[PDB]
């Protein structure tokens, strides 16, 4: 359960499509 | 001469290997002693203990 | 003591002129000649400053100043004659530091977030208290004073630069704000936008000017001392 | 001249040259966060069976 | 006549506060002002005494954001490699800060 504490950051700041291609195999 | 360096920690605490990736794109590697509430200082953020 | 020479003593009405020579004005800076010219330009008084004074007797508010011993280092008020930086007048919004005792003063410096501030009283308007009001008195008619009218706050070492990219300047200001979560407003200049505040606090941290408007402060900096043979430094 | 030399300032991962590196006193101001905290709400309480 | 009632509510196993202390969060911060001889003019032998509170080398004496940090000189660089042209070694003063930002 690694965690980190936050300081004074330097946080920075159109069309888009997903278009899936394939799927692999896992469950459990 | 043959020279040895020593340190008497005299304890054993779990630790992990951690890679950091600053959102600007910068990445920093470090070995934090996450078993203890250690505070590795780098850039702006600091991590600390784990489970 | 004296960088080149001991400043001449002339028994007062004399306007010391410009010298094109580089090694001639340094001992004049030793004489505090430039600060007298500041009076003639803004205070409008022909008071010769620092007879026998030089740089061997001038004292600053700090009890011990290592930089004062090394007179080779250049002072912010002395960088005005040489042309690197300039001191300006004082605004009504600008206020005094109650640190030192303003007894028999006419000109004292105060580096700020924006620039360097010099304050003036009248010749004969003796400064016998820390307040802004100057008081008339006949005891200061004589111009002889061991830097009594010239007290300088701060320990500042000046030197020429090579400027930095605007982006490099931007890194310091953002990181300085991160280093100071509690500091929000400084001298009225915004440092970080916060809520309502209390006004009175003397604030003293190390600072550095990189040729940009916003001053840069530090608490975990590592300085470096290197000297090289430069024709300007001769 | 009797001087230490030029100053080079490195403050956390960069190298910066000073025009006039010095110390001085300024006026600052301090902010304060005043928080009034309290909660209270209605709840539903019932008994189905008691043993 | 009058009376007095005493109501009990719970039974538990506590113990009295014999002492009391607070524990902040320490971060080890350190600076280094790097003089060299004839430029800071420090002595050939490093002064065994150290004023851990004033530090007149950097702005005389004021508040140190560390709680009674230590002091000391360091080993020396000398030559054109470090630039101030003295073959003699150099003295370097160091700080140590314990800090609790948040
Ligand atoms: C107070 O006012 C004085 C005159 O009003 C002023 O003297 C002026 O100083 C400047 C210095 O830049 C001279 O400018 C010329 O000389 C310098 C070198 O000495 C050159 O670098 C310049 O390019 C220019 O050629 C002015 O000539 C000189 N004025 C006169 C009439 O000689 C003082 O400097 C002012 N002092 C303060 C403290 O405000």
């Amino acid at each position: 359960d690694i965690t980190a504490i936050r300081g004074s950051f330097s946080v920075n700041y159109a069309t888009c499509t997903g278009e899936v291609t394939n799927v692999s195999g896992c469950y459990s | 001469g043959i020279i040895w360096k020593v340190s008497p920690c005299a304890a054993w605490v779990p630790s992990a290997v951690i890679e950091l990736t600053m959102p600007s794109g910068e990445v920093r590697t470090f070995h934090p002693m996450s078993g203890i509430p250690t505070q590795v200082f780098k850039g702006v953020s600091v991590t600390y203990l784990g489970s | 003591g004296p960088i080149i020479c001991a400043g001449p003593i002339h028994s007062k009405s004399a306007g010391i002129p410009h010298l094109l020579g580089y090694s001639e004005k340094i001992c004049q800076i030793d004489r505090l000649i430039h600060v007298s010219s500041w009076l003639r330009n803004h205070s409008q008084f022909q008071g010769y400053v620092g007879q026998r004074g030089g740089r061997s007797q001038v004292s600053y508010y700090p009890a011990e100043n290592s930089y004062s011993r090394w007179s080779g280092l250049l002072s912010p008020c002395d960088a005005d004659w040489l042309g690197m930086l300039v001191v300006k007048k004082a605004k009504g919004s600008d206020m005094i530091v109650p640190g030192p005792s303003y007894k028999g003063k006419v000109l004292f410096e105060r580096p700020t977030f924006d620039g360097y501030v010099g304050w003036g009283c009248g010749s004969g308007k003796s400064r016998t208290e820390s307040g802004e009001l100057c008081s008339s008195d006949s005891g200061t008619s004589s111009g002889l004073l061991p830097s009594d009218r010239v007290l300088w706050i701060g320990d500042v070492a000046c030197q020429p630069m090579t400027p930095i990219p605007e982006e490099t300047f931007l890194e310091l200001k953002s990181f300085s704000q991160s280093e100071f979560p509690d500091i929000c407003k400084i001298d009225g200049i915004v440092f970080n936008q916060c809520e309502g505040e209390s006004l009175p606090q003397p604030f003293d941290v190390a600072w550095m000017d990189v040729g940009h408007s916003h001053k840069i402060i530090m608490r975990e900096h590592k300085t470096k001392w290197v000297q090289e043979s430069s024709s300007k430094d001769f | 001249v009797h001087k230490p030399g030029e100053v080079v300032v490195s403050y956390g991962g960069m190298r910066v040259r000073p025009k006039c590196y010095g110390f001085s006193r300024m006026m600052a101001t301090m902010e304060v966060n005043p928080p009034e905290q309290r909660i209270g709400q209605c709840t539903g309480c019932h008994l189905e069976c008691i043993n | 006549s009058k009376c007095l009632k005493i109501k009990v509510k719970r039974i538990n196993l506590k113990c009295k506060k014999s002492s009391s202390y607070f524990v902040p969060d320490a971060r080890s911060r350190c600076t280094s002002v790097r003089r060299c001889r004839w430029a800071g003019d420090c002595q050939s032998g490093c002064p065994p005494h150290f004023t851990s509170n004033s530090f007149s080398d950097d702005w005389a004496g004021k508040m140190d954001r560390a709680g009674l940090g230590f002091s000391g000189c360091s080993d020396g660089c000398g030559g054109a490699a470090c630039g101030c042209f003295n073959a003699a070694p150099s003295c370097i003063f160091w700080r140590k800060w314990v800090e609790n930002p948040h």
